[PDB]
């Protein structure tokens, strides 16, 4: 409708992949691990990533076993591009294995012009008392990537992956992880430094 | 001696109490001509209007009050010899708006009486000005702007030999204000309505003189290009179909001297004028005494099959109408040694046990 | 999403005001004065205004005393304008007074092209036991207004104030209202009339 | 789908910022502080802002201490430009700070062609027995604003954020505020001006 | 006269104050209550002056001389007294009235209720100096707040 | 509805009855002058003409009750700072003759009373009439001619 429905609570971003910049027209993709935190793009493509380090991100780092629902956003910006003129789509697809033989969890297929939101949620659970360790050998636990498709590269900007704990979500065990490094105008900081 | 005058009983909030002689605030002074016809306003003002000019004992307590809990009594004394009779009309509504109607239909609604000074010596009625609360104020009135009509339904069978006057006389009892509110409950056990279904003007003669008075009340009542509409009857027409025991109220606005006997029924409008077994449906008799002016007429739940329409569309002829009607039969002839009509003036009061149904989407005429 | 949610109840239509027609190009708008039922067009614009007398309108206008939930159905047409042509747009607002002082209690925005639809509701509610009086001296009380602006009369054709009691709705006292008068191709009746 | 949820409650507008006039066609965005009610637009960019004073924001700059849901809703217009020829997005933010290290509370990306509405909430919650003191230095505490942006400000016109306290809402303590200062044509009073 | 249409702050020149209490009281469009000021003599004891208070009113003239036709209290204050509370109990009001006025409004057409404060006699001393008299709405007893005001931008 | 209205209560023949303030029947303003003098008439009036132009509660009611069997309270609100002082005197006679003196002498005698504004924030005192009697009237009043004198019997000691 054009009414809508009231948003909530907070999700805090942990993965943005910019598209790569002109004049690379053709298809691409990106694949965000949603657990470990990794941004694979496709062959040598070279999208600009970053994984931000909110609490989400450095618990889901940090925290051996799992378990539980995580509620993800994925934003889609938006290039200045005439609506008329618009031909970008966006497939995404929920995964266990990153391996040919396996199948998707989840498949969504969005073409909003400009820019767009797809909420959903998936629910981690694993065979040690319904814990999962990602990618584990033991048990051949698996994670959960989230294959990203931009058919028109020029006209999708960005892909953005903001999550949230559901309040049933559970840790436990540590990992030791090396030490965490630190941190297009879609943003107030990156206007104020484009004139300065 | 000194005293502390922060503990005097200067700040007494009570109502206005006492006798009748205590609690009267205003007298107002209507005329009634010699020669007034039906539809005719005699008196029409604001109901705080009414105190302007006064010194009646009450008068200065009314105005100062803050609260009142007690209803508005209303007395008017006037009477006429047996021989002639009208029937006048006070009301009270809550408001008006820019050239407002004053037809007897458009002002029953909402607190009446109506009376024939003929055979009424006197008429009183109390009233809550404000209907949907406990309490009320000469302030609250001023400015929630409450009118008061005062109309005269028929006119004088026969003419006084001068002009007259009704004396209105306006106090304060201490019965509890109620207030009258309407709400969207599909099954009501008392729905007020004071619809006024129609004036019955009967000819004196041997003709055989029959009236119908449609139940689809609905959809207010007609005009030239336009229809009136009271509150009760636009909110009756929310509603698709509906029934109920129906209570009207049926009055005398003629003389006494002027005799006939109405025989009132349910039944459909195809039925004929001409035809002449009205009394094989069942029926009541309607004889005025010289002294009665005034029956209440009830149909029960037996008199209908289904619930009918509330509104019908005005095309529709008496042929194909499937909605039941009222008929009102003079059972013999109209008669009396003076001349003028027997008008008979009937108003459904409201239904017991009301049943609607449905959603009424609309229709816009009356009939 | 393209499978819509179920409409219901009877909402019976009470005022339109249809826009002013060719060569009149310029920002427009109209206030329905939603108890009371009177459009008011803005300066000399001339708006085609009806209030019709479905048993809402009439209990609305002949009623004195008013409480409980109101649900409006704004709809909104529509002239024959190809969609990539469309800049169109409508504002509306509710508001309890007319004066520049007063804010608004609700706005809304919508630009869909061609025809649209806004349900919205509003309790009447006031001093006397939560009993209002539309527009009385006696304690301020105002009325409902509903402010509608098109910015492109050429595209917006006309506006349709549908409405609808809710159960909890309650009147009192009657008011002396003067005699209600009876009664572009959006329409069977309008159709038939132009080949006739 | 076209069959739109109804919408209800009184929300008061608080904050609009129109955006820079012509020839300004640079990304440009504005911050608004929601609880101090303040509107910083970025750089030197000229655009016009104003706070109003419904009884919300003259709560929300008094109370000292606040605690509760307050439900938002950002309207965006909307200038006469042709569907096929929008290219305008409107990315929001919500944040504690308005530092470089603090991440966002949520995001929100819009690309609706001449107008758009956006419901959303956020609980107000702090130290002091849940209650918050917005920018105090005690505990660092913090605000919340909502950084806007817009792709194309010669296509969105302008922002207006209308609030509304959830019934949860509590304040305490008193704050001594200086005299607040009293109060295009997307409006019914705007077209009379304009032809007068 | 003071009005009871509080809400909405309190006046300056092209600007109006604010505290939260008064900008909560105006959340909600109608109200009523007890209320109870709290009348305090700011004079000296020697500036002797007897007052009365009412709820009635804006319609009322100046050089309207039955003001005591109307409930009342009278408010003499002693040497050694400086501060008394008027109470004004629920059935000094009908109805309930707006938070707001219009700033716009006479006094001849406003519909809400005002609190006259009304020299009984005279205002004397031996000394000269004005009858100084502060009054402050301390709270609403049983307070009932109904609907929800969109608002109105001024004060009075 | 009709009813009888011979068995009405329109026949209430009660005295003025009730609160302070729906018995009040009016007010009156007396001047003191800054610089008064001793045996100084301030007001003096019939006590009927107190009633002429007065519109509270009880003021249609005392004209038109035929008796009366309570007393006329009056109460006088007059201050003034604890440094001055004077002495005030309300008095009521049941009549006068000729060119009559009003020295607090003459005046005292019947019902008076006697205060100092400077120690008494008011004064309130009570009084009937008719003295050879349990009853009296706005009628009894006016055409006996009782007669009210507000007289100053010292003045201002400091203005």
């Amino acid at each position: 409708g054009p009414v809508c429905a009231e948003a909530s609570d907070v999700y805090s971003p942990c993965m943005i992949a910019s598209t790569p910049p002109a004049p690379f027209s053709d298809v691409t993709a990106v694949t965000f691990d949603l657990i470990n935190g990794k941004i694979t793009p496709v062959g040598d493509d070279n999208w600009n990533t970053h994984i931000y380090n909110p609490p989400i991100m450095n618990v889901l780092r940090t925290a051996a076993w799992k378990s539980g629902t995580i509620h993800v956003q994925l934003n889609v910006r938006g290039a200045g591009v005439k609506r008329a003129d618009w031909d970008g789509q966006v497939f995404v697809y929920l995964r266990q294995s990153m391996n040919p033989e396996s199948y998707d969890a989840r498949t969504f297929v969005i073409s909003q012009p400009g820019s767009a939101m797809l909420n959903f949620s998936f629910d981690i659970i694993g065979p040690n008392s319904g814990f999962e360790f990602a990618e584990s050998p033991w048990a051949n636990q698996t994670t959960w990537y989230l294959e990203c498709v931009a058919t028109n590269p020029r006209q999708i900007q960005q892909f953005e992956v903001n999550m949230r704990f559901d309040p049933n979500f559970r840790v436990a065990g540590n990992i030791l992880m090396p030490p965490f490094p630190l941190s297009l105008k879609f943003r107030f900081r990156d206007i104020e430094r484009s004139k300065r | 001696m000194e005293q502390n005058l922060f503990a005097l009983s200067l700040d007494d909030t009570s109502s206005v109490r006492g006798s009748l002689l205590d609690t009267k605030f205003a007298q107002t002074r209507v005329l009634l001509s010699k020669a007034m016809a039906g539809g005719d306003v005699l008196l029409d003002e604001y109901l705080y209007d009414v105190v302007n000019g006064q010194d009646f004992r009450a008068t200065v307590a009314f105005l100062r009050t803050h609260v009142i809990t007690g209803k508005i009594k209303v007395t008017a004394t006037t009477n006429i010899s047996d021989n002639s009779g009208c029937c006048l009309m006070l009301a009270i509504n809550s408001g008006v708006r820019g050239k407002y109607s004053t037809d007897v239909y458009t002002i029953c609604s909402q607190d009446s009486m109506t009376w024939n000074p003929g055979c009424k010596k006197n008429f009183s009625f109390t009233f809550n000005p404000n209907p949907c609360g406990d309490s009320w104020s000469a302030e609250m009135i001023s400015r929630s702007r409450v009118r008061m009509t005062v109309i005269c339904v028929s006119g004088w069978t026969l003419s006084p030999t001068t002009d007259v006057i009704a004396k209105l006389d306006w106090s304060i009892v201490n019965e509890k204000c109620e207030p009258t509110i309407y709400h969207l409950a599909d099954c009501q056990n008392w729905l007020p309505l004071n619809r006024w279904m129609g004036k019955l003007t009967f000819p004196q003669g041997v003709t055989s003189e029959v009236r119908r008075m449609p139940l689809s009340i609905g959809g207010g009542a007609g005009a030239t290009q336009a229809f009136l509409a009271n509150m009760p009857n636009s909110w009756i027409s929310m509603w698709r179909y509906f029934r109920g025991e129906l209570h009207f109220e049926v009055t005398k606005m003629s003389s006494p001297y002027i005799k006939a006997t109405v025989t009132f029924l349910i039944a459909f409008g195809n039925l004929s004028d001409a035809f002449g077994f009205y009394e094989s449906f069942p029926h009541r008799i309607v004889q005025f005494a010289e002294v009665e002016e005034k029956c209440t007429l009830v149909f029960s739940q037996q008199e209908f099959v289904t619930a009918w329409s509330t509104q019908v569309n005005p095309r529709t002829t008496l042929e194909a109408d499937g909605c039941p009607y009222l008929y009102a039969i003079i059972h013999d002839s109209t008669t009396g040694t003076i001349s003028g009509d027997f008008n008979l003036g009937v108003k459904l009061v409201g239904i017991k046990d009301f049943c609607g149904i449905g959603s009424n989407p609309g229709i816009d005429g009356s009939r």
